[PDB]
């Protein structure tokens, strides 16, 4: 990869509770590129849900 | 040096001073070349065949370009485009440095990870929920049993 | 505030040692108490400068010390550590290989990460004006007299 790595470590420069609101960004199904979860852990969250 | 600074070829300057060979100033009209022109003219390799018009053009083109872009190293004009501007620096750097160390979280504790997720899990699940309950109820509380 | 000096396990550790010299556990710290942890440590004061000693962080001025005082003690000591160092750190964050120069490549990955982008050519227009010796490199030397890069 190259620069846009930036992009990819971009939730380990920020605050702890920035890093997990994006990662439960996947609920409208319209921002499932965001978000890096696997869809296994997607899915527990979603069946809980 | 004007067509220089408009990002002409050497072919482009050439034939503009081509065009424009009447333009060279005359020395009646000039206190200064009076005496210059003197002085020029006394060298001993001077010859007045040596003022042909393409032999003009060919040491203007070269002297201009090499005047020009002399100008463009001494005085290079960079300045007021990217000039001391503290964007956001002197306030905020405390916030670029604490970006760098910002904690992972899978480095913070277990209880303290579980009350960020509740707070998240309820502005972006509960909170996005929709349910239309109201029409129900008062259609429910309107009926006489 | 205490939250922003102190974390949770320095709470912890303090309320240890605040518990080490509270011996009776009755939340406060007497004269006698605090001179009997001196002379486990060696020293041997009177009660002369061990009431000073007391009464310098004693807000209430009620003669003992308490735990919030004890915190407040603490917390004062991790803060005045640090008074003009911050601009190490922040010549760190462009430092990354961790020598005594700041390279263009490295300023590329700071302002990589940052929201803004350079064209690649840009970059060396702020470097030539922090670098003043003009090796293409900014030391600390010349960060601190001048910030740009
Ligand atoms: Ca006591
Ligand atoms: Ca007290
Ligand atoms: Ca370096
Ligand atoms: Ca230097």
């Amino acid at each position: 990869s190259a620069a846009e790595t930036a992009r990819r470590t971009r939730e380990f420069r920020s605050p702890p509770q920035e890093q997990i609101n994006m990662l439960l960004h996947f609920k409208d199904e319209a921002d499932e590129e965001d978000c890096p979860l696997p869809e296994d852990i997607r899915q527990d969250l979603q069946d809980f849900h | 040096k004007t067509r220089y600074a408009l990002k002409d070829t050497d072919e482009e300057v050439r034939e503009f001073l081509q065009n424009n060979l009447h333009l060279q100033g005359k020395v009646e009209g000039s206190p200064s070349l009076r005496w210059q022109m003197a002085l020029y003219r006394g060298l001993p390799g001077r010859e007045e065949d040596a003022d042909d018009p393409e032999k003009i053009v060919r040491r203007v083109q070269e002297v201009s370009a090499v005047l020009y872009h002399l100008e463009q190293t001494e005085h290079p004009y960079k300045s007021k485009k990217a000039v001391w501007h503290k964007l956001l620096s002197k306030q905020r750097r405390r916030a670029v440095v604490a970006c760098f160390r910002m904690t992972p979280l899978y480095n913070l504790p277990t209880h303290r990870a579980c009350n960020m997720f509740l707070e998240s899990y309820k502005a972006a699940w509960i909170l996005t929920e929709d349910h239309s309950f109201e029409d129900r109820m008062i259609d429910d509380l309107s009926k006489a049993g | 505030h205490m939250a922003d000096q102190l974390t949770e396990e320095q709470i912890a550790e303090f309320k240890e040692a605040f518990s080490l010299f509270d011996k009776d556990g009755d939340g406060t710290i007497t004269t006698k108490e605090l001179g009997t942890v001196m002379r486990s440590l060696g020293q041997n004061p009177t009660e002369a400068e061990l009431q000073d000693m007391i009464n310098e962080v004693d807000a209430d001025g009620n003669g003992t010390i308490d735990f919030p005082e004890f915190l407040t003690m603490m917390a004062r000591k991790m803060k005045d550590t640090d008074s003009e160092e911050e601009i190490r750190e922040a010549f760190r964050v462009f430092d990354k290989d961790g020598n005594g120069y700041i390279s263009a490549a490295e300023l590329r990955h700071v302002m990589t990460n940052l929201g803004e982008k350079l064209t690649d050519e840009e970059v060396d227009e702020m470097i030539r004006e922090a670098d003043i010796d003009g090796d293409g490199q900014v030391n600390y030397e010349e960060f601190v007299q001048m910030m740009t890069a």
